[PDB]
């Protein structure tokens, strides 16, 4: 698929679960479904900065379904940076350790 | 750093066949399952233009002629049918680590039928003379391959020194090449000689062609 | 439309600072970051820095760190790049490019062609190219004009005013004893010339001289 090309609006709280991962819930705003979700994680000088992807590949299967998305941040302050463009999403996480 | 090494430094196809540029990374540029590297096109006298983008992602408005594939540390570039004003130099470049870094480069050639130059030979003009110079300048036009050799006489004596050699990058609409040379000297070492003798060699002729003039 | 406008050339000596200007349009300036890239001629190119207008947050490359200072006008919607104790080495094209984020450069600048150089300006010589009197050859006749001994880059050479454009060749300049020389190729046919006229004009912004020369014999 390509790259989803849309908005995204947070529909959910940021949730820390049991084991240091985040579970993030967020609704599409775009036309191209299906497509590829854009995620990557920085911090705040815009650096890329290392972490994992719990979810196996975050698709848009129907622009009016939310997806869910867990994943393991870098330690320490970043960003969640949902879809691309200059609307894309940009949320702060800290995890400790 | 991550240091991008790109594959061949240059190379020419012939229009309408298959080219590959590949990339390769001193370590790993991926980023959440997303390979953060991104291809882009340079053409002389043009900023930069983005072909693909995430490793395999074409760019609005780009030809579909145009592909890109890879990850970790291997990717490739490819043009399934190269045309005329594909010729240009191509950079890959990542941002997975600050600093960005980008690869050295890769310049592709349009590899039309090869052509002997066109070569025309010019003498000082009046009014270069009326300042007390002398350059004599040679023209070799729309030739192909880039490779070529130019050889200067006076009076039938080699010159070496004193040689400008030029070369335009690929024509838009030909795909051909041209080269201007430039031998100075001054006007009192002109005005001692007679016969003045260019010398084109190229692959396409054995024995080279040759353009000459008599000042007088 | 979105434009980022960067002035054509600067001219600065050794060890000297310069102030580079990159102004948008089209787009709202503190949405996008501004990233700062030059191309040096046989060396690629070379990232310099980016820096969010929103924020005035930044970042460097680490070998221009101690050298450079990116700024921005919101006013005017116009990031600015300083970079000192510049040398040779630092003669390149510089072009400001958007990011889009936070993946690629989506809208690249103008270009400004960087100088770092001690010399100073010198006006072009324009010489027309004939054949020689022994050399009119062919069913076509080419033409030339010859432009020497100028600093800095770049001259703009046309023919006819631009009216006559095709089967042109305009060659790149070459530093020689400090100076510039270029050269220009046009072939027409004999019906053409000498018949009709053919006039080579050069200007050059730097020392603000236009000429045009007339080809003869």
């Amino acid at each position: 698929y390509v790259m989803c090309t849309g908005s995204f609006k947070l529909e959910k709280e940021v949730a820390e679960t049991q084991h240091g991962t985040v579970l993030v819930q967020v609704k599409y705003e775009g036309t191209d479904a299906p497509c590829k979700i854009p995620f990557s994680s920085q911090d705040e000088k815009g650096v890329t900065q290392n972490g994992r992807l719990i979810t196996a590949n975050p698709i848009v299967t129907d622009k009016e379904k939310p997806v869910n998305i867990e994943a393991e941040p870098p330690f320490g302050e970043s960003y969640i940076v949902v879809g691309a463009g200059e609307k894309a999403l940009k949320l702060s996480w800290f995890k400790k350790g | 750093n991550i240091v991008l090494t790109q594959s061949p430094a240059s190379l020419a196809v012939s229009l309408g066949q298959r080219a590959t540029i590949s990339c390769r990374a001193s370590e790993s540029v991926d980023h959440y399952g997303n390979s953060f590297i991104y291809w882009y096109q340079q053409k002389p006298g043009q900023p930069p233009k983005l072909l693909i983008y995430l490793a395999s992602n074409l760019e609005s408005g780009v030809p579909a002629r145009f592909s890109g594939s890879g990850s970790e540390t291997d990717f490739t570039l490819t043009i399934d049918s190269v045309e005329t004003d594909d010729a240009a130099t191509y950079y890959c470049q990542q941002n997975n680590e600050d600093p960005y870094t980008f690869g050295g480069g890769t310049k592709l050639e349009i590899k039309r039928a090869d052509a002997a130059p066109t070569v025309s030979i010019f003498p000082p003009s009046s009014e270069q003379l009326t300042s007390g110079g002398a350059s004599v300048v040679c023209f070799l036009n729309n030739f192909y391959p880039k490779d070529i050799n130019v050889k200067w006489k006076i009076d039938g004596s080699e010159r070496q020194n004193g040689v400008l050699n030029s070369w335009t990058d690929q024509d838009s609409k030909d795909s051909t090449y041209s080269m201007s040379s430039t031998l100075t000297l001054t006007k009192d070492e002109y005005e001692r000689h007679n016969s003045y003798t260019c010398e084109a060699t190229h692959k396409t002729s054995t024995s080279p062609i040759v353009k000459s003039f008599n000042r007088n | 439309q979105v434009q980022l406008l960067q002035p054509g050339a600067e001219l600065v000596k050794p060890g000297a600072s310069m102030k580079l200007s990159c102004k948008a349009s089209g787009y709202t300036f503190t949405n996008w970051w501004m990233h700062w890239v030059r191309l040096r001629p046989g060396r690629g190119l070379e990232w310099i820095g980016r820096i969010d207008p929103n924020s005035d947050v930044n970042k460097y490359n680490e070998k221009f760190e101690n050298r450079a200072s990116l700024t921005v006008d919101k006013h005017s919607s116009t990031a600015y790049m300083q970079l000192s104790s510049l040398t040779s080495e630092d003669s390149a094209i510089y072009y400001c490019a958007r990011w889009f984020f936070p993946w690629y450069f989506d809208v690249w600048g103008t270009g400004t062609t960087v100088t770092v150089s001690s010399a100073k300006t010198t006006a072009p010589s324009v010489y027309p190219l004939a054949p020689v009197c022994g050399g009119t050859t062919g069913s076509s006749v080419t033409l030339g004009c010859l432009v020497k001994g100028y600093f800095p880059e770049p001259v703009t050479l046309t023919w006819n005013s631009g009216s006559l454009s095709s089967g042109v060749h305009t060659f790149p300049a070459l530093l020689q004893s400090g100076l510039y020389t270029l050269s220009s190729s046009v072939t027409v046919t004999s019906n053409t010339w000498p018949s009709q006229t053919i006039t080579c004009n050069v200007a050059h912004p730097a020392s603000s001289t236009k000429v045009d020369k007339k080809i003869e014999s």
